[PDB]
RNA sequence: UGUCGGCUCAUCACAUCCUGGGGCUGAAGCCGGUCCCAAGGGUAUGGCUGUUCGCCAUUUAAAGUGGUACGCGAGCUGGGUUUAGAACGUCGUGAGACAGUUCGGUCCCUAUCUGCCGUGGACGUUUGAGAUUUGAGAGGGGCUGCUCCUAGUACGAGAGGACCGGAGUGGACGAACCUCUGGUGUUCCGGUUGUCACGCCAGUGGCAUUGCCGGGUAGCUAUGUUCGGAAAAGAUAACCGCUGAAAGCAUCUAAGCGGGAAACUUGCCUCAAGAUGAGAUCUCACUGGGAACUUGAUUCCCCUGAAGGGCCGUCGAAGACUACGACGUUGAUAGGCUGGGUGUGUAAGCGUUGUGAGGCGUUGAGCUAACCAGUACUAAUUGCCCGUGAGGCUUGACCA
RNA sequence: CUUGUCGGGUAAGUUCCGACCUGCACGAAUGGCGUAACGAUGGCGGCGCUGUCUCCACCCGAGACUCAGUGAAAUUGAAA
RNA sequence: AGGUGGUCGGGUAGAGAAUACCAAGGCGCUUGAGAGAACUCGGGUGAAGGAACUAGGCAAAAUGGCACCGUAACUUCGGG
RNA sequence: AACCCACUCCCGUUGAAAAGGUAGGGGAUGACUUGUGGAUCGGAGUGAAAGGCUAAUCAAGCUCGGAGAUAGCUGGUUCUC
RNA sequence: AGGGGAGUGAAAUAGAACCUGAAACCGUAUGCGUACAAGCAGUGGGAGCCUACUUGUUAGGUGACUGCGUACCUUUUGUAU
């Protein structure tokens, strides 16, 4: 679960290193964003010649959380950190590569592109 | 809430509650009939009775275990020599509680705790 | 906080209509005819036809 | 509605489906219910059936209840319950088992919830606490204000205050029967059932259903 | 609780070999990506266990692509197709939660040869 | 009669912000504008500032306007303002002043009455008792997004894009629960530092915040799991009618007959006969004498006190005390005991290897709270007190 | 007037830092402008850390509650 | 639970008259017993976040020893 | 550290206390702290200056006198027709 | 400790906290009223019950039910306020 002021690293290659959540989208008074949830972030650290800058406001999808995701047989998968992928205006990834593993809850129509690029899908 | 919980606080810390019942059990083995408050007598049978069960089998490891729980050399010898042989064929229930009124000082309900088969 | 008027005689006696004391369950030992509290050892040291403490 | 069974709550467990899904299940043991009395329009007004289940030792059954239990040769059990039936016929001494239910079959379960003794406004009414620092004075879980100034000048009836989260009668609606066991007299229901293990529960067909 | 025990005992027929915390195990996990049914492998060290009959569980931990991931399996779930011990570990504890703060060579488990 | 703002908790109006129903449009569609009906339920988080406001950033279906001592300090705060200290600008010869700035600056009260939230005692309900009940009445609840199919269809040159109907999945809110995922778990098991003690070695114990820690059973619990808001019926609002004259036409209206909304009455949940209008049903118990009258719903004495209730005891996922629920030897109510389970993690002693710390074996050992099952070993006595002795009169209808 | 205007810092800065000069109403021993070290001094910003907070949960002691003993206080025209 | 001048002052750890566990010596603080509600006080642990709290990081959490390596602007040449 | 002090929070506010306590805080060889004895006082003393302190009293101490100061101001003022 | 008798005394309810022994205040006994009823507690009317004796055109005690009815002082233009 991700809320406002949470810091999470970037699993893309878009030039950003750390982003901060500034809004959880999709409902009034909504509190937490899980894996597969769309959020609004600000870029906190970036590569000198990346394709995003410091202080830039944009949209990301949460891809990897320490809280985890639960399956229908009761099992749970957890990760050692929180990660996101930055998206452009039409809701496609901005980078071209994805670092680290992702989960199968991300195999939606609008995020199937980033499932294919991921080295491993848990 | 207290649902399905065992043990009385008796308005003491956990360390001072443990020392007090250690003393009470040692006195009970030495005199075989003591007088105390009724709530204290009902919590005592969860401490003294498991010690009599342990003394039925005599071995170095059992006697050390009894000494760790009663830091008394006289109590360890009274067990393993008198109690444990007297109750060899007794399946539990080695002490008996009998209500005996109230104290004058604060109107506290009192009880008698004695071993079942005292020689007298 | 304190009263704005003093309580009347009748008002405080109504509050005490629950202050009465109840009695205890007393029994008589069949062997000696001695009165004692129910489920308690008698002042002479008997319970259920047996001598338990003998003072 | 209009007819059901009385049972005991045994506890919770799981059922694993062959496709690898875990179902949370409450186990309800329904000892076969016995019909004690049948109430009709012409002799009681409304229309219902009176039922009992279990056993009760003879020293704990009064002579008024023994005679009632003996008009129907039905023997005495713990508790007596009625079900308000629409158009069903029952005779004294009849049996009602888990056989009126099937797999599927959304049902309603009624029980007596666990009792919290005397609750505060935070736990009972989901109030929100005040500051824990920043100068607060002995007022961390207290309820705050309870009214207004001279206008009305009284506390309104129904105000949310503290005391006794109940051991009350609550009903949970639209629960799915996972398994009906007729030989062990068991109902396997998906979800949670009010009360503690060993409490009395009533299972009835769902009143809403439809959707 | 005597009849819940019987309801749970009828669902426990899997083989389920013997393993311990600190062991390196391989778990075959059933995946249905549509109509096709395949098995996936999850290799890592067992860091926790839970012995509760039908409600038993175990947690294994691994490093995928520079990111640590750990999964808690339900032992008698049909999603766990099979299990096998690859290596045995020599540890003193029952729950190896201290491995979360160790990363590389400091996270190695001694091998129980016999 | 304590004056701003914040927190906590609210309650009402409607001049309606969203959701619902309509008329007109300079309404093609998708969007809108304006007016009418409607108060059921909803109705942001932050940066700055003491701020209410306001401006910004990003949300939302929407971020309503007002009353309530500009609601709420015997509920909290004390940033602002309005004591005493000190300083700047300005004014005054000066003491000093400023409704101009600036730094600092004690917020008391054990609840009598009304009120409200819970929980009992007494009496009554016309003989008394155990149990099950009807429902006059009252409370709770009532929110909404997105996606897909109808259908790239109606509409439109194209761009774009529906009404009506159907399915799925969310947000916020509420209830219950503890199977799962976790938290806690000073009552269970280990590691370890300093020191004191048990004669000493080994092994243990006290104290150091539970000394510090690593795990963790039951119970409790959310962040975990399951469920809910309905559909439907009725009477209506605005609005749309049918037939129809007064008034040869016209006209929803004057007679008559309709459709119609989250509002109202039910339907869903909970309480409920102190509903003194005190209701209903099943079953149970009680079938002796005298005396005085002020001579009948009268009083007194002897005898006889049932059904049942309580006291008391062993307890409880019930509990502030109560009440409620189970049991009291014809007994598994509590403790113990015996098995198991669970947790921890290979005890002590002994034997080997080493100069020793230590290792290895016996050994997944030893110990194990609240859990499961069985078992009268211990404790629930062998008792007392309440509660009576057939249930008034009048009128009517059936029997005899 | 005023949250002056421009720049920096933040997603967003009535506070902060650097400037401009239109100084309502600075200014040279009621000293002017600087200044290393020092300060339980005022303002602003970071890292670490966290129950401050989202949003509270469980546990431990002392009260509160019940029983026995002793036993106040402010207040009060009278109260069905 | 306040204040009150001077003298003595052991062991094991320790720089120490700090601190901890003890010695000689002294004491358990003149109401007790229960039960284990809300709420108040003093504490322990806490999922995922990490100042979003607030007038303000108030309070809490955190750091903390000895030896060695290493250390900036600025400076009144001591410092920092 | 002792010792002297009093910056912050909380508790306490009918207090254990008519100014304290627990947890943190400052100085700690000096313009230091402290015992005993002595000197200065009421329009007077003393003051690293707050109108502070001078026996829980200070923009002029306490005590007894002038003295029953004065009070165009509040309050009260007693049996019957 | 305090009492019940017995004695002294004209009288101990003149008994040493001692003449008389009021009121506030606190009790025990008897009679009538009071558990569906709303407010300055009284008063106009008024049934029933109890007691006494003249046995009801009487005296004493209670007061079901019912009509009216917002204390006193001060100060004021004006107070249930
Ligand atoms: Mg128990
Ligand atoms: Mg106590
Ligand atoms: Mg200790
Ligand atoms: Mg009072
Ligand atoms: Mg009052
Ligand atoms: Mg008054
Ligand atoms: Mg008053
Ligand atoms: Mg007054
Ligand atoms: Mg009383
Ligand atoms: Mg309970
Ligand atoms: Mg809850
Ligand atoms: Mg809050
Ligand atoms: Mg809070
Ligand atoms: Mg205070
Ligand atoms: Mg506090
Ligand atoms: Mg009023
Ligand atoms: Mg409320
Ligand atoms: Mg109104
Ligand atoms: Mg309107
Ligand atoms: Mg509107
Ligand atoms: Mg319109
Ligand atoms: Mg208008
Ligand atoms: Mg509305
Ligand atoms: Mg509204
Ligand atoms: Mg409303
Ligand atoms: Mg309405
Ligand atoms: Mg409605
Ligand atoms: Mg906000
Ligand atoms: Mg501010
Ligand atoms: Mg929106
Ligand atoms: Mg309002
Ligand atoms: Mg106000
Ligand atoms: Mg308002
Ligand atoms: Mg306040
Ligand atoms: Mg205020
Ligand atoms: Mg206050
Ligand atoms: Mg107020
Ligand atoms: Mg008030
Ligand atoms: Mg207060
Ligand atoms: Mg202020
Ligand atoms: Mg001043
Ligand atoms: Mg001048
Ligand atoms: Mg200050
Ligand atoms: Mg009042
Ligand atoms: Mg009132
Ligand atoms: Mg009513
Ligand atoms: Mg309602
Ligand atoms: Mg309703
Ligand atoms: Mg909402
Ligand atoms: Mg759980
Ligand atoms: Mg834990
Ligand atoms: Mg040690
Ligand atoms: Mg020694
Ligand atoms: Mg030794
Ligand atoms: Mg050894
Ligand atoms: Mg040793
Ligand atoms: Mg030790
Ligand atoms: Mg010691
Ligand atoms: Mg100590
Ligand atoms: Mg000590
Ligand atoms: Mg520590
Ligand atoms: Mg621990
Ligand atoms: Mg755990
Ligand atoms: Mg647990
Ligand atoms: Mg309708
Ligand atoms: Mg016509
Ligand atoms: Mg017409
Ligand atoms: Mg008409
Ligand atoms: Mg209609
Ligand atoms: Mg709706
Ligand atoms: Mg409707
Ligand atoms: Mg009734
Ligand atoms: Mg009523
Ligand atoms: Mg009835
Ligand atoms: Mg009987
Ligand atoms: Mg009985
Ligand atoms: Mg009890
Ligand atoms: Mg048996
Ligand atoms: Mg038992
Ligand atoms: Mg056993
Ligand atoms: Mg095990
Ligand atoms: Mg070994
Ligand atoms: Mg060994
Ligand atoms: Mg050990
Ligand atoms: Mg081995
Ligand atoms: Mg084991
Ligand atoms: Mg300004
Ligand atoms: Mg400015
Ligand atoms: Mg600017
Ligand atoms: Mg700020
Ligand atoms: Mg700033
Ligand atoms: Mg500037
Ligand atoms: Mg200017
Ligand atoms: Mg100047
Ligand atoms: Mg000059
Ligand atoms: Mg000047
Ligand atoms: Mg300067
Ligand atoms: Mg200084
Ligand atoms: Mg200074
Ligand atoms: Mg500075
Ligand atoms: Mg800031
Ligand atoms: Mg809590
Ligand atoms: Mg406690
Ligand atoms: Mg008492
Ligand atoms: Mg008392
Ligand atoms: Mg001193
Ligand atoms: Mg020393
Ligand atoms: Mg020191
Ligand atoms: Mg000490
Ligand atoms: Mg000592
Ligand atoms: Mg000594
Ligand atoms: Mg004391
Ligand atoms: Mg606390
Ligand atoms: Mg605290
Ligand atoms: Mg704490
Ligand atoms: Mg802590
Ligand atoms: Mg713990
Ligand atoms: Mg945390
Ligand atoms: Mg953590
Ligand atoms: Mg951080
Ligand atoms: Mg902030
Ligand atoms: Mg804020
Ligand atoms: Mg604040
Ligand atoms: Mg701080
Ligand atoms: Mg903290
Ligand atoms: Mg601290
Ligand atoms: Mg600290
Ligand atoms: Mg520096
Ligand atoms: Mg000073
Ligand atoms: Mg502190
Ligand atoms: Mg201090
Ligand atoms: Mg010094
Ligand atoms: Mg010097
Ligand atoms: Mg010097
Ligand atoms: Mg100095
Ligand atoms: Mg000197
Ligand atoms: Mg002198
Ligand atoms: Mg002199
Ligand atoms: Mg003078
Ligand atoms: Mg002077
Ligand atoms: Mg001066
Ligand atoms: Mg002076
Ligand atoms: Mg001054
Ligand atoms: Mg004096
Ligand atoms: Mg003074
Ligand atoms: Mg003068
Ligand atoms: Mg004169
Ligand atoms: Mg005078
Ligand atoms: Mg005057
Ligand atoms: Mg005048
Ligand atoms: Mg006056
Ligand atoms: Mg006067
Ligand atoms: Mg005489
Ligand atoms: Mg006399
Ligand atoms: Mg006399
Ligand atoms: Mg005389
Ligand atoms: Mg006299
Ligand atoms: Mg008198
Ligand atoms: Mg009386
Ligand atoms: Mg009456
Ligand atoms: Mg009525
Ligand atoms: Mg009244
Ligand atoms: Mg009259
Ligand atoms: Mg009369
Ligand atoms: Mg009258
Ligand atoms: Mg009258
Ligand atoms: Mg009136
Ligand atoms: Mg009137
Ligand atoms: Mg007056
Ligand atoms: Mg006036
Ligand atoms: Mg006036
Ligand atoms: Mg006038
Ligand atoms: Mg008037
Ligand atoms: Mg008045």
């Amino acid at each position: 679960m991700i809320q406002t002021q949470s810091m999470l690293d970037v699993a893309d290659n878009s030039g950003a290193r750390r982003v901060m959540c500034i809004k959880v989208l999709g409902g009034s008074h909504r509190r937490y964003a899980g894996i597969g949830d769309i959020i609004k972030v600000t870029v906190k650290e970036a590569i000198p010649r990346g394709k995003v800058k410091k202080g830039q406001v944009m949209t990301a999808v949460v891809v990897r959380t320490k809280h985890g995701v639960r399956r229908t047989d009761g099992s749970i998968i957890r990760f050692d950190g929180n990660a996101a992928v930055l998206l452009n205006n039409k809701q496609e990834p901005i980078g071209t590569r994805i670092f680290g593993p992702v989960t199968r809850e991300l195999r939606t129509e609008k995020f199937m592109k980033i499932v294919s690029l991921a080295p491993e899908v848990l | 809430m207290r649902h399905r919980k065992s043990g009385r606080h008796l308005s003491r810390t956990s360390a001072h509650r443990k020392a007090m019942f250690q003393n009470m059990a040692v006195s009970l083995f030495e005199h075989e009939l003591i007088k105390t408050t009724l709530p204290k007598a009902k919590e005592l049978r969860r401490v003294a009775e498991p010690l009599i069960t342990l003394a039925k089998e005599d071995s170095v490891a059992n006697r050390r275990l009894a000494f760790d729980r009663t830091r008394s050399k006289a109590a360890v010898g009274k067990l393993f020599n008198d109690l444990g042989k007297r109750y060899a064929n007794r399946p539990g229930g080695y002490l008996r509680i009998l209500k005996c009124g109230f104290r004058a000082g604060d109107n506290a309900p009192m009880a008698y705790v004695e071993l079942v088969d005292r020689p007298v | 906080a304190v009263q704005q008027n003093k309580k009347s005689r009748s008002a405080r006696d109504m509050r005490r209509s629950h202050d009465a004391l109840e009695s205890n369950a007393l029994s008589v030992e069949k062997s000696t005819g001695e009165v004692h509290l129910r489920h308690h050892v008698s002042p002479d040291g008997f319970y259920r036809g047996r001598k338990v403490v003998d003072k | 509605m209009t007819i059901g069974v009385v049972g005991r709550k045994c506890g919770m467990t799981r059922i694993f489906t062959e496709e690898g899904v875990s179902i949370p299940v409450t186990v309800i043991e329904v000892e076969p219910n016995r019909v004690t009395q049948f109430k009709t329009e012409e002799t009681d007004g409304y229309r219902a059936v009176q039922v009992t289940a279990g056993e009760r030792r003879a020293s704990r059954v009064t002579k008024a209840q023994a005679g009632h239990f003996a008009k129907a040769n039905v023997a005495a059990g713990r508790g007596v319950w009625e079900f308000r039936l629409g158009e069903e016929q029952y005779a004294a001494g009849d049996q009602i088992t888990v056989d009126l239910f099937q797999a599927g079959q959304m049902v309603d379960v009624t029980g007596e919830s666990k009792g919290k003794g005397f609750a505060g406004t935070i736990k009972r009414w989901n109030f929100r606490g005040q500051d824990n620092t920043h100068g607060n004075s002995v007022s961390h879980r207290v309820p705050g204000s309870i009214g207004q100034c001279q206008t009305p000048g009284r506390v309104f009836k129904g105000k949310k205050m503290s005391g006794h989260l109940g051991a009350e009668r609550v009903t949970v609606q639209s629960l799915e029967i996972v398994r009906v066991d007729a030989e062990r007299n068991l109902l396997l229901v998906k979800g949670a059932v009010p009360g503690a293990t060993g409490g009395d529960v009533i299972v009835r067909p769902a009143a809403k259903a439809r959707g | 609780n005597k009849i819940i025990q019987q309801i749970e005992a009828e669902q426990m027929n899997k083989e389920i070999p013997a393993f311990a915390p600190g062991d390196t195990v391989i778990v075959q996990v059933k995946v249905k990506e549509g109509d096709r049914q395949r098995l996936q492998a999850f290799e890592g060290v067992v860091i926790a266990k839970r012995n509760r009959g039908l409600n038993s569980a175990f947690t294994v931990r691994k490093i995928s692509n520079g990111v640590g991931v750990e999964r808690t399996f339900q032992t008698y779930s049909p999603i766990v197709d099979s299990l096998s011990v690859k290596r045995r570990g020599d540890v003193r504890k029952a729950k190896l939660y201290y491995l979360r703060a160790l990363s590389g060579k400091a996270a190695r488990i001694k091998e129980k040869l016999v």
